[PDB]
RNA sequence: UAUUAAUCUAGAGUGUGGUAGGGAGUUUUGGAAUUUCAUGUGGAGCGGUGAAAUGCGUAGAUAUAUGAAGGAACACCAGUGGCGAAGGCGAAAACUUAGGCCAUUACUGACGCUUAGGCUUGAAAGUGUGGGGAGCAAAUAGGAUUAGAUACCCUAGUAGUCCACACCGUAAACGAUAGAUACUAGCUGUCGGGGCGAUCCCCUCGGUAGUGAAGUUAACACAUUAAGUAUCUCGCCUGG
């Protein structure tokens, strides 16, 4: 994930990218299950269909 | 004439994809562009039935109400109804029970009138904070009783601008034995009103016409000049 | 307008300290002319709850037809899963029923009836089920007129 | 009356009749369709003769093999349907056969029973009079 | 590879009959052989094992009917896989 | 059985070795043929895929017997000159509808939509208009006619009037 | 904004409509969900398979731009 | 009620045209990333929770960057989901390919469905054999809050987890909803088919879901896939 815009604007655009990577890769330090993975996929689908629509 | 095709300039149209099976009778099914269109002939026949029934009720000399609970359009319509024929009417909040429960509301409106009479008789006999509280209470009673304060007796017949918009009115009318006249919409249900008329409130061409003709029925019943119900196309009161 | 009571339910709602006792009552109103009306209400004490239930019941009065004044067709009434079965008793076998069932049957103007209450013994749903069972019966005239065949046989 | 589409066969035809009629009165429908048997056409005709349901049309496509029937439900001027809920008596696995001595009268002389005794569909009164008993098919009152 | 049309035009009884009980049982037997090769190649195919049982016992039902109703209708059908 | 093959050659090497890869893969397909020899030039590979960071893209679309796939994949993976050997068949699911000429309007209007940046178009890439004629061709026909008729029945008109009169 | 029912090709494979497949692909080498693409989802799931193939084919990086 | 004969299919299903899906199993490949190995550097920390601690570490640990071996599963794509006999399936691909979907007029022509008997599968754990322990982790070892504590947590680590023959043939096997047949709105929203159009906003019929009419239920709540409507069948609950 490269971000090259300016001296500081590159990091301003990289803020969202870093947030996305942190939220995506945070699930490799605790217990999880594949059925629960599909469960949480459905849950986030419902969340984005109700709030983000 | 009486809900003639011309009088409804363009009253067809409603929200996208909301229609009951037995509302497929008075309102044709979903359009290619997702619009429930209100038919004209069935509107005319239903309004003819409602017109004759309200005419014979007025011959019976019962008490009626023209409901203007809606913000501006129907409120102005019922104001015109009242200025054309003198009749008790409700424009503010139709309370959740004012016909099945009206005893403690009769005493409430009597307290209101008595307090106004006393204030007319009174001229600053107390501290002004108590007068401020007096006006406070008067306006508190007005903001709930502002619609229902002109009738001292239960109505023998009532009209409705929308069956879902007047749930309290239709509920209190079904508690009693008075028939209901309403302007049903395709999102409403037709198993609730004693006189189902496919008149749109979103499209004003139907509701304005029906309010004017309901006024005119009791106007001609009272032997006074009649404004509408004989014109091929009445006043175009299209709301913006 | 007898406004006869059938059962009072001892109830209490928990609140911030103590328990508010607002025991409910259920009454049946009739005027010896076949009029029937059931009403359930509640208040702090007995008289207020009784008066409220009386008003609620008398607000709607219903009369049922009498022909061969038993439940001339076997029928079981359920209101909230309470079995109350009424079956035709001949006019010379004598009335055999339960107390609440006897009250409901005799208030309607009927005669000897073959009744049977089942399962639960909570009188509120007993009265509701008995009312539903007795009031859902159709008259011979009803089918005689609704059907094209005028003869009722 | 051309169907323009053939209906799908049920597990049993009398239960198809019951389901179609009950869902028609439940969905506020006035026309019902069912298979066409000599027994079933006879039962529909005898139901019509006793004022329970309206006109019936037997529809044959190219042979008696593919035959159905579409019948309207009776609706009195009071908007009350004459069909108070049809029921079957000749139930698959619950085939109840009553002799002439065991022919009953429906809810104490209010309803009509359909009895095919020995030659065809017969109403309750004629079945008692004909001193012949047999199968009881359906109950409509 | 399902043998969709090939097995159907073979055992026809009449001029135009693409659903003949004979051709239904022929299709069922062809699919049973194919799904048996499937099962021996794939021992852990549970869905296909269930489908194979369904097909084979429906073939048994169809054979029972074809013997029950008309002799000639299964006089030309004696090729059912056995032994 | 429909078949596609995508070949990726070893690294950023010259197109001559890409043609050598073509020749090598020619003999791998024993008798099932129909392939078309096309090249997509040199395209980079973003992440290290097997050992390389770029390749030359080739596609061969044959059809026929489906047994000449496993051997192709193994001989192309064993050979160092190929890094991707991919073969596509029915497990890839797509459309080949017999009635595709009614979609030519879509063919023209999406290319118009992809060229919506010109002023000469009024239709947006997502524009609600409902232009379909709603053809069905979805009725199972049957020829039948009535045989009996008895007891005509009628009812009142469907406008409820409570008590019918209040005079 | 569909790109395969709109184009009417109806034929999805590896390399014949790659730009149409990438129309649902963000520059971040990630595909937008159904709630963002809003298409018939036959073509969107075909995009899913085709671009996961592309990641396997190293057309677009796994975790990179 | 059951049988007899055949044409009609209209459910059993079948044909032609199309057809979505991570179905399943078997097979093929790949490395983003970690560990070992290779190059190094570097100074005093790393490891981590509730505060920390066990533990690794001056011999070079943690870190720092890629590369061969290794094996796990394959960020987004992922759907008010699809498929799937519930069970379960998400890098990609192939073989068999089950079943989902309509246009299904056409087609043997009642053949049918449940189904105790029986057959199969039913996650995963664990475990007999052959592997890796790279990574994880039951058991295990330590520190730690509980009055201890085996229980929260953290660190490591054997079988095992992962693969194949597989076994236990058990579940929170959940839609806590047995199947098959015929029918029942609307609407909310995901999907398939045919049809015809730019795609959504088009129709029809279905798969998986919901609010909700009639209908049903003890209410919550089912509601087109019923717990409905009726049928058919099997099994079970007649108190803990």
């Amino acid at each position: 994930e490269v971000k090259n815009d300016d001296l500081e604007l590159a990091l301003k655009k990289f803020k969202r990218v870093s947030l996305e990577i942190r939220r995506l890769a945070q699930r490799h330090e605790y217990h999880l299950r594949k059925g629960m993975r599909l469960r949480e996929k459905r849950k986030i689908a419902q969340k984005k269909r109700r709030k983000f629509r | 004439s009486l809900a003639k095709l011309g009088e409804m300039r363009t009253h067809v149209g409603m929200v996208k994809r909301y229609w009951n099976p037995k509302m497929g009778f008075f309102i044709e099914p979903e359009r290619k562009h997702n619009n429930d269109h209100f038919v004209l002939e069935l509107q005319r026949q239903s309004l003819q039935t409602a017109y004759n029934y309200v005419k014979e009720v007025a011959q019976n000399n019962g008490q009626i109400l023209f409901v203007g609970t809606k913000n501006d359009y129907v409120k102005k319509l019922v104001n015109n109804i009242a200025k054309r024929v003198d009749v008790a009417f409700i424009t503010q909040r139709w309370l959740g029970g004012t016909l099945t429960n009206f005893k403690t509301l009769s005493i409430s409106i009597n307290k209101l009138n008595k307090l106004v009479e006393k204030q007319a008789e009174n001229a600053a006999d107390l501290t002004k904070k108590e007068n401020l509280m007096l006006s406070r209470e008067i306006e508190r009673l007005e903001k709930f009783f502002g619609g229902v304060k002109s009738l001292k007796r239960l109505p023998n017949l009532l009209i409705v601008d929308d069956p879902v918009y007047e749930k309290n009115a239709v509920a209190e009318a079904n508690i009693l034995r008075i028939p209901v006249v309403a302007l049903c919409n395709t999102n409403t249900n037709p198993e609730l009103v004693d006189f189902i008329i496919p008149a749109n409130n979103h499209q004003p061409q139907s509701t304005c016409l029906l309010m004017n003709l309901l006024a005119d029925a009791v106007a001609e019943a009272k032997a006074m000049p009649t404004m509408f119900a004989y014109k091929p196309d009445e006043e175009i009161q299209i709301e913006i | 307008f007898e406004e006869r009571i059938v059962k009072l339910k001892r109830i209490s709602k928990t609140t911030k300290g103590g328990r508010n006792m607002r025991f409910s009552v259920l009454v049946v109103v009739g005027n010896r002319k076949g009029k029937i009306g059931y009403g359930i209400a509640k208040a702090l004490e007995v008289p207020n709850a009784i008066k409220k239930a009386i008003k609620a019941a008398h607000n709607s009065l219903h009369t049922i037809e009498i022909h061969k004044g038993s439940i001339y067709h076997e029928v079981i009434g359920r209101s909230g899963a309470s079995r109350v079965l009424l079956k035709p008793a001949p006019q010379g076998t004598g009335i055999i029923a339960g107390g609440a069932i006897r009250a409901i049957i005799e208030l309607a103007g009927y005669s000897d009836i073959y009744t049977k209450n089942l399962g639960r013994n909570t009188p509120i749903n007993m009265i509701h089920a008995t009312m539903d069972g007795i009031l859902k019966q159709l008259s011979p005239r009803r089918v005689a007129i609704l059907r094209n065949k005028n003869l009722n046989e | 009356i051309t169907t323009t589409k053939p209906i799908k066969a049920h597990f049993d035809p009398v239960a198809d009749l019951l389901t179609k009629i009950n869902n028609a009165r439940k969905a506020k429908l006035m026309t019902v369709t069912t298979i066409a048997s000599k027994l079933k056409i006879a039962i529909l005709e005898i139901l019509v003769k006793e004022g329970y349901l309206a006109n019936f049309q037997v529809l044959e496509n190219k042979s008696k093999t593919k035959r159905i029937v579409t019948f309207n439900l009776k609706y009195t001027q009071r908007r009350i349907p004459s069909i108070n809920g049809v029921k079957q008596i000749s139930k698959p696995g619950l085939r109840i056969y009553r002799p002439f001595e065991k022919l009953p009268l429906v809810l104490n002389g209010l309803g009509i029973a359909i009895i095919s005794t020995s030659d065809g569909v017969m109403t309750d009164k004629v079945a008692r009079l004909k001193k012949i008993g047999g199968e009881i098919l359906a109950y409509v009152w | 590879q399902i043998d969709k049309n090939g097995i159907i035009k073979s055992a026809q009884l009449h001029d135009k009959d693409v659903g003949s009980i004979q051709v239904q049982v022929s299709l069922l037997t062809s699919q049973i052989k194919q799904l048996t090769d499937h099962l021996l190649a794939n021992k852990k195919d549970f869905i296909s094992k269930r489908g194979l049982y369904a097909k084979v016992s429906k073939r048994k039902r169809l054979l029972k009917y074809l013997k029950h109703n008309d002799l000639e209708a299964y006089r030309n059908l004696v090729k059912t896989l056995n032994l | 059985m429909q078949y596609n093959i995508i070949l990726l050659v070893d690294g950023s090497l010259s197109l001559e070795q890409a043609n050598q890869v073509n020749e090598k893969q020619q003999q791998t397909l024993t008798n099932v043929e129909g392939l078309q020899t096309e090249y997509l030039g040199l395209k980079e590979l973003a992440y290290p895929i097997k050992k390389q960071l770029s390749a030359h893209y080739y596609r061969w679309k044959f059809s026929g017997d489906n047994q000449s796939t496993k051997d192709f994949k193994r001989t192309a993976n064993i050979n160092k000159q190929v890094l991707r050997e991919l073969i596509i068949n029915l497990e890839r699911e797509y459309g080949y509808l017999a009635s595709i000429n009614p979609k030519k309007q879509q063919l023209a209007l999406q290319k118009r939509a992809k060229y919506d940046e010109i002023i000469a178009r009024e239709n947006n890439p997502e524009n609600p208009d409902v232009p379909v004629t709603s053809g069905l061709a979805s009725t199972q026909p049957r020829l039948s006619r009535t045989e009996k008729a008895q007891k005509p029945k009628e009812e009142l008109w469907d406008v409820v009037q409570k008590m019918g009169n209040f005079d | 904004y569909c790109r395969f029912c709109a184009i009417g090709q109806l034929r999805i494979d590896l390399i014949d409509d790659l730009e149409a497949l990438k129309r649902f692909l963000s520059p971040y080498a990630k595909i937008n969900p159904r709630r963002i693409t809003g298409n018939c989802q036959m073509h969107q799931r075909h995009v899913a398979k085709a671009l996961k193939r592309a990641r396997y084919l190293a057309l677009v990086p796994f975790v990179k731009d």
